[PDB]
RNA sequence: AAGGUAUGUAUCAAGCUUACAAGUUAUGUAUUUACUGACCU
RNA sequence: CGCUUCUCGGCCUUUUGGCUAAGAUCAAGUGUAGUAUCUGUUCAUCAGUUUAAUAUCUGA
């Protein structure tokens, strides 16, 4: 799995306005959701409305 | 997500500036501060020259920044050696 | 160089050995120490090109890559017709920085 | 380190003259080394215009030498009582007077 | 569902609307602050 | 002439209004070679030293 620099010692010590300082990091939260995409997006739990992405 | 209780920010923000622009704004801000303090003190000997430095005009002394001028208000009392020029201004008390 | 005032040049008779510059200093002139208008190759003496010191940088003493040159402003002042411009001593910079 | 030379003391005097008393981040925003904690610490420790930073009297010394015997440490409890009140000006008095009562 | 990809102006048609009423130089120093050299991994 | 009141002008706090949990948080720099500038600071008559000239030493 991931190994890469979540500690990130002195990250490259940047300025970090507000929401990039205290907000939640979306990217592990969405790679977990990508990872179980067959069972979080399974076609037959309710079998009514489905919406296909464009392109 | 708390869309209510997340630390907010506005779109199109451009972000917080780097150290060079921040402390340049600090130097301009401090210039405005010292200018308004000597304006309140109504000091008639503060001069700023052709390159952004400060001069005690009776003193004829140069100063790099603001606190180099307004800490030159205590030493070398020509500030009261204008009593000689006041005696030339008026031959009595 | 012009920046470090304590660096001394070799200044002996310039032989046939063409000077070389390291990869960190390519494009630098040797005397006026700039980047533009290179006009004249560097000829270094035989003591400052002997054996272990062949193809070595004129300034840094690192491994050379490209040939060294003088400016046009060193050329027309004839600062190429003095001795060999091989900077000899390493003094008070890149020594204490090594100890730091 | 907190060295506090003169060219920041006089800028702090100007800033407290402009901005106010309970507003310290806004005047630590123009000092390039200092935080607001250090600004509070100096302007109440050294630069306050109520601080009578000289003139050791005789009434306050006979006061403190049996006020710093009531509560033997604690030079921040007996600093407002003496009113010399820099809380180390008191400690300067007490160590100087116990050198001069020893010699 | 809202809570995020701003809103506020200035010209250019269908949407909708009635099909109507109508002739004082100065020193020595403790000492910051500024400044220089395309100085430097 | 003097006294009190009224009205017009010469005018010396006017910052964007109020309230919440001061609404809430934040704010890293090196090393090298050199200069400039503040603050602190202090400034009796020969003889030779020295200096463009001046200003240390020694002399009574
Ligand atoms: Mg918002
Ligand atoms: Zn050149
Ligand atoms: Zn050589
Ligand atoms: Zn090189």
């Amino acid at each position: 799995w991931e190994k890469a620099s979540g500690f990130e010692e002195s990250m490259k010590w940047k300025k970090l306005t507000n929401a990039q300082r205290s907000g939640l990091n979306q990217i592990p939260n969405r790679r977990f959701t990508l990872w179980w995409s067959p069972t979080i997006n399974r076609a037959n739990v309710y079998v009514g409305f489905q919406v296909q992405l464009d392109l | 997500m708390d869309f209510q209780h997340r630390p907010g920010g506005k779109t199109g923000s451009g972000g917080v500036a780097s150290s060079s622009e921040s402390n340049r704004d600090r130097r301009e801000r401090l210039r405005q501060l010292a200018l308004e303090t000597i304006d309140i003190n109504k000091d008639p000997y503060f001069m700023k020259n052709h390159l952004g430095s400060y001069e005690c005009k009776l003193c004829l002394t140069l100063h790099n920044n603001e606190g180099s001028y307004l800490a030159h208000t205590q030493g070398k009392k020509h500030q009261t050696n204008l009593a000689r020029r006041a005696a030339k201004e008026a031959k009595e008390a | 160089a012009k920046h470090h005032p304590d660096l001394i040049f070799c200044r002996k008779q310039a032989g046939v050995a063409i000077g070389r510059l390291c990869e960190k200093c390519d494009g630098k002139c040797v005397i006026c120490d700039s980047y533009v208008r290179p006009c004249t190759l560097v000829r270094i003496c035989d003591e400052c090109n002997y054996g272990s010191y062949q193809g070595r940088c004129v300034i840094c003493g690192g491994p050379g890559v490209s040939d060294a040159y003088y400016c046009k402003e060193c050329t027309i002042q004839e600062k190429d017709r003095d001795g060999c411009p091989k900077i000899v001593n390493l003094g008070s910079s890149k020594t204490d920085l090594f100890y730091e | 380190g907190g060295v506090w030379r003169n060219t920041e003391d006089e800028i702090l005097k100007a800033a407290v003259m402009k901005y106010g008393k309970n507003q310290w981040s806004r005047i630590a925003s123009l000092l390039h080394r200092k935080s607001a904690k250090q600004c509070k610490a100096r302007w109440y420790e050294w630069l306050d215009p109520s601080i009578k930073k000289t003139e050791w009297s005789r009434e306050e010394e006979e006061k403190l030498l049996h006020l710093a015997k009531l509560m033997p440490t604690q030079w921040r409890t007996i600093a407002p009582i003496i009113g010399r009140t820099a809380a180390q000006c008191l400690e300067h008095y007490e160590f100087l007077l116990d050198k001069a009562a020893q010699r």
